[PDB]
């Protein structure tokens, strides 16, 4: 559930 | 299957497939472009990354749905279909890692290109690690760790702390620490140090570079808020 | 490719693929279930429809993006890639129409099943008509018209005006009139008469049936608002 | 741009 890199 | 298309046509079609949200097509076009054997430009590297991240992202989302159903259940159908999706995800990861090993990474001499590809190598070993359960799981995890670590060493020597690829690498390596390596304190420390060092370098940036950097800085902050 | 799976396992996996938003898988599982040769239940018919509507819906959305780019342009790449997506969409339409012809429709004796399948036949000829430009375009349009018309005749004799399949059929036939047949007045008349006749039958329904019917009634109203 | 049947 954490954020990895994304556009 | 793309050996007869011109490199420039493959690139042009990859951009068309992105506009059409046809990410499987996009990935196949970009794979064909890589297999031409020439190095990739900055924009072309981004196209490659976007395509496969979208493909594997859909597979990961499906795998997580099916894995959750499977664990709540514990006939063979749920396991079988989870295994089918799992095998397809592993195939895509192996394809990307094969492009990196043959021969994107060895020809990447510049820091920007080499770090970009080592970050990808870490990411796709991370995705393999998310589903790994057998003899090679620790080696899969260590392959992700080793690729991320080499990328971090290069990026810290060769790039400013606000560089978007350096920031994204540190973000993803911190997720690796938290989610994969069971090292939440390492994850938190990396995210905080990365955020603070980028904050102190913002004053050097143009307005456009500032927007790029702070965008990824917010993702670091989102994780720190979730983790602390 | 699904000949060795049990019918019930194919159905169970189709539902899993829906939860995973894996609509290509869903369609392949439901195609395999149809090819077992047994008639489909109400729930199974809905699974078949949902799967292929999602698959072809993504193809139609991509085709429309590429067609718009192509028309603004007027190298071969945009046309080539539009043609690739177009051919794949036509292949899926042909697959569905083949399942209906071999042998879903001929074994559908009940009004509910027969109208459901004739509505699908109209829809997939409509999707073929959206991209058609050659000698067979008028025949493609008339094949859509003929399937919708037989479904409407059966539904008006055999179903209440609030039946969700009857409502959805009339909705889609009205879109056919507006978008395909260049008959906007026919489209508007059909939508209004369908809405009014369902309105007058709502009083007979349970609360759950009322919710089903009014949901599709709102889509009829949305189109009438856009068209008038 | 008009609405056909959808879930
Ligand atoms: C992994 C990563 C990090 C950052 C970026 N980026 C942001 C803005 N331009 C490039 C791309 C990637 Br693939
Ligand atoms: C075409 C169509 C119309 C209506 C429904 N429906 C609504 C509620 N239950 C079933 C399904 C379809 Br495929
Ligand atoms: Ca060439
Ligand atoms: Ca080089
Ligand atoms: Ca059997
Ligand atoms: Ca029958
Ligand atoms: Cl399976
Ligand atoms: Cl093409």
């Amino acid at each position: 559930r954490p954020s990895s890199w994304r556009q | 299957a793309m050996g007869s298309m011109e490199r420039a046509s493959l690139i042009q079609k990859a951009k068309l497939a992105e506009q059409a949200e046809r990410y499987e097509d996009m990935a196949a076009f970009m794979k064909g472009a890589v297999e031409k054997g020439e190095e990739l430009s900055c924009e072309e590297r981004n196209l490659l990354s976007v395509a496969y991240k979208n493909v594997v992202g859909g597979q990961r989302a499906a795998w997580r749905v099916l894995s959750s159903i499977e664990q709540k259940s514990n006939g063979p159908e749920v396991r079988e279909y989870r295994e089918k999706v799992e095998t397809e995800l592993q195939g895509v990861c192996d394809t990307v890692l094969g492009l990196l090993d043959s021969h994107l990474i060895k020809e990447a001499g510049d820091a920007e290109s080499r770090v970009f590809y080592l970050k990808m190598k870490g990411d796709y070993y991370r995705y393999l690690a998310e589903v790994a359960t057998g003899d090679d799981k620790k080696r899969i995890i260590d392959s992700a760790r080793s690729a991320y670590q080499e990328a971090m060493d290069i990026s810290k020597k060769e790039m400013p702390p606000t560089n978007p690829i350096r920031l994204g690498l540190a973000l993803n390596f911190s997720v690796f620490h938290y989610e994969i390596a069971n090292s939440p304190e390492e994850a938190i420390s990396l995210a905080k140090t990365t955020f603070d060092e980028a904050m102190a370098d913002l004053h050097t940036l143009s307005e456009d570079s500032y927007k790029d950097s702070t965008l990824i800085m917010q993702l670091l902050r989102d994780n720190l808020t979730l983790w602390t």
